[PDB]
């Protein structure tokens, strides 16, 4: 049970500030440095900088100083990567790794632990909730649509793990997301049992169901 | 009896330099080989480098030929190590122990040295504040110090100069929020000595040359 | 600062042969090069360090060899769960660096798309928009043509597909392709039409109906 | 180089229990050598190849090992046999240490003694107020210490410190001080300290109000 939990999902408006957690568990936080990754779409794994975690010491990459700055709050066995005057390529996802070499410092830098990832989604449009459509047949789907941002959740009565297919989002010309899950069933009889899809768009706290006949 | 001393650990801030010394009395200086052993805080022991007083024939450790440098001065029996261009990473005690080998390849790290506790930071020195935690009404009371606000480590209290050692917990430094580290020491005595019996702590905060002794007394 | 170059940028093998990726750095870096596997959603997992010794957990038929400047990851019997893009990435000095990757398809057998068509609903028609979708289920290899045809006329530029990540169980992709017109647009037309091709079957195989629920 | 592999992590044992403790080398070496560093302190040779034991170092101490797998032996595990143990490579250069091993003593179950104390009169005059709470000569470890001001369960403003397991009688203390500007401090009455732990049947709970001598 060695784990890093990190901090939930963001968005933000350029110029704003975010701060990222990461909450460490099972074992000694101040033992291993604590280390920050970017991934963006397509280019991916950038490292930032890590931290000392006996000094506090911060250590950035030249493509990660001025407006970023790591920290820490060790009775909270937390670290913190703070993003400030935001700007849209800041967008990516921002995972907290752990350092694990027990036998020196001379190199750590080899992950051994990682956090989940937050992803932060910069810009200025306003968080707009989806719109689940029907795709029934005569191999049932929803299709979500026109919602900002990302994430949303789909599954199927909640307890449907058959042949489910929910593709990756879409990005539209309107600047919006849209998604399809479609689910395969015994492409038969299969019209005797209700079939609802479980759409959970967390930033415009909406939750649709959608019963597909 | 054998005994090497250690100096010149303190704070200093990234891509600065720093001096070791490691003092050796007791034995006939030039017979031994001398090396430098560095151990951050919570981790293993690393090997750094070694020298022959002798003829001062040095060897290194790969990972730090080039910034880390061993020297000798026969006649002050002293021994020295240079880091040069210190990365965050480089924070650790480092020791100077002597080697004996005591047949044909046979070698062994016989006597080591205190250690002293070089801090790579960006941050500045601060002393510490002092504290008392004032004991105060089971055949017992409890009393102690609060060794507050510093940077960097390490903090030495003594309870009376050293008169009072039974019972006393000197807690590890806690690294704040601030940045700084505090820490407490704490000792448990007759509750029938209170009033009487006067208790001091002593704080000496080397890296600021900061000595304070505080007078913890009940109200 | 050192930079990792990693061969080859993708690669197929089935399963139980012997993979190698290759990556090599800028400078001379010892032994200091880990490797790592990451199936996007998730987060990076550390198999090799120090260039050969595993991690914990890590299956003895991942290998790591070389040192200095050229490096090599090894996987011997091949699994589906062995599916993703892996990394390199040097441990000697600030500033750490990571490799482009390499992305790992499996081989099934060529496998044909179960192909199914969505009209509009109803409501979204009632909201102004139509958005016309194609299903191509579980299948192999992954490229894949697909085109609208609205009454025999190509459509250009206003589809937009989404492929799925590959089975960590039976090792097939999906691709959805919506058609995005409007209400006005879709109601002056009657048969619209989704041509798949795949190297699966024969004759490009297409799927269609006729305007409405009928 | 060479990798000193050490097994366990770490370990706890009665006294008088038999401790063995493994090393393993990435090379064929003939001998290994043990030392055992005890808290705050630098590492003390324990064993020296073959297996002649260190000054001072008891007869309890045995060094074992011919391949690649060696061992150090503790025959009857004493209090002060408390330490980190690293086992040594000496044939190549650069010599290699173990990560290390911690070994620590188990005990009967030990209540721990709470104390709090307030703010000295001459820190509030400093703008910042520091309660402390000490728990004293406990058994095993493992207490929760939570802050109540004036009903309300406080979190991330404050902190832990624990000893090293005493070299006497095998127990650990355990301190936590709340922190608190002046200003905040001087708002609320009763200050608590709810010590949980093994040893103590019902959570012992040591208060004060503001200024009550």
């Amino acid at each position: 049970q060695i784990q890093l939990v990190q901090s939930g999902p963001e968005l933000k408006k350029p110029g704003e500030t975010v701060k990222i957690s990461c909450k460490a568990s099972g074992y000694t936080f101040t033992n291993f440095g604590m280390n920050w990754v970017k991934q963006a779409p397509g280019k991916g794994l950038k490292w930032m900088g890590w931290i000392n975690t006996y000094t506090g010491e911060p250590t950035y990459s030249d493509d990660f100083k001025g407006r970023f700055a790591l920290s820490l709050e060790t009775s909270a066995s937390t670290a913190y990567l703070q993003i400030d005057n935001l700007k849209n390529e800041d967008m990516g996802t921002y995972f907290c790794a752990r350092e694990g070499n027990l036998w020196g410092n001379y190199a750590n830098w080899f992950f051994d632990v990682w956090g989940a990832g937050t992803t932060l989604t910069v810009s200025s449009a306003s968080t707009k909730g989806p719109s689940v459509y029907p795709l029934a047949p005569s191999a049932l789907g929803c299709l979500v649509k026109d919602y900002f941002p990302e994430p949303v959740t789909v599954s199927w009565n909640s307890a449907l793990t058959s042949g489910v297919h929910t593709f990756p989002a879409v990005l539209q010309s309107s600047g919006l997301y849209s998604l399809s899950s479609v689910v395969t069933v015994p492409s038969s009889s299969a019209g005797t049992q209700s079939y609802i899809c479980n759409v959970n768009h967390a930033p415009s706290n909406t939750k649709v169901d959608k019963k597909v006949d | 009896e054998v005994q090497l001393v250690e100096s010149g650990g303190g704070l200093v801030q990234p891509g600065g330099s720093l001096r070791l010394s490691c003092a050796a009395s007791g034995y006939t200086f030039t017979s031994y080989n001398m090396h430098w052993v560095r151990q951050a805080p919570g981790k293993g022991l690393e090997w750094v480098g070694a020298i022959y007083p002798g003829n001062g024939a040095t060897s290194y450790n790969q990972k730090f030929k080039g910034r880390f440098t061993i020297s000798v001065d026969k006649s002050k029996n002293t021994l020295y190590l240079q880091m040069n261009s210190l990365r965050a990473e480089d924070t650790a005690v480092y020791y100077c122990a002597r080697v004996v080998y005591y047949s044909a390849s046979y070698w062994y790290f016989d006597v080591w040295g205190q250690g002293t506790l070089v801090t790579v930071s960006s941050a500045s020195t601060k002393g510490p504040s002092v504290f008392p935690l004032a004991p105060s009404s089971g055949g017992t009371a409890a009393l102690g110090c609060l060794v507050k606000d510093y940077f960097p480590e390490p903090v030495t209290v003594s309870w009376n100069s050293g008169a009072l050692t039974s019972g006393v917990h000197t807690f590890p430094a806690v690294l704040q929020s601030s940045g700084l580290y505090s820490l407490s020491s704490v000792v448990t005595v007759p509750s029938s000595s209170l009033g009487t019996q006067t208790y001091i702590c002593n704080v000496n905060h080397k890296p600021s040359n900061t000595k304070v002794d505080k007078k913890v007394e009940p109200k | 600062d050192i930079q990792m170059t990693q061969s080859p940028a993708s690669l197929s093998a089935s399963v139980g042969e012997t993979v190698t990726i290759t990556c090599r750095a800028s400078e001379n870096i010892y032994s200091y090069l880990a490797w790592y596997q990451q199936k996007q959603g998730k987060s990076p997992q550390l198999l090799v360090y120090n260039a050969k010794t595993l991690a914990e957990g890590v299956p003895s038929r991942f290998s790591g060899s070389g040192s200095g400047t050229q490096f090599s990851l090894k996987i011997n019997n091949l699994q589906p769960e062995d599916f993703g893009s892996y990394y390199c990435q040097h441990h000697y000095v600030t500033p750490v660096t990571f490799g482009a990757g390499t992305k790992l398809d499996l081989k099934r057998t060529v496998a044909a798309p179960s192909v199914f068509i969505f009209p509009p609903s109803d409501e979204q028609l009632k909201s102004g928009t139509a958005s016309v979708v194609c299903l191509l289920n579980n299948f192999y290899p992954r490229e894949a043509k697909v085109q609208w045809k609205v009454d025999n006329a190509l459509q250009s530029g206003n589809s937009q597909e989404s492929v799925t990540e590959q089975d960590s169980k039976d090792s097939t992709y999906s691709l959805s392709s919506t058609l995005t017109l409007s209400k006005a647009d879709y109601e002056k037309h009657k048969v619209y039409a989704c041509e798949v091709t795949h190297q699966g079957l024969s004759s490009p195989v297409t799927k269609s109906f006729n305007r409405g629920e009928c």
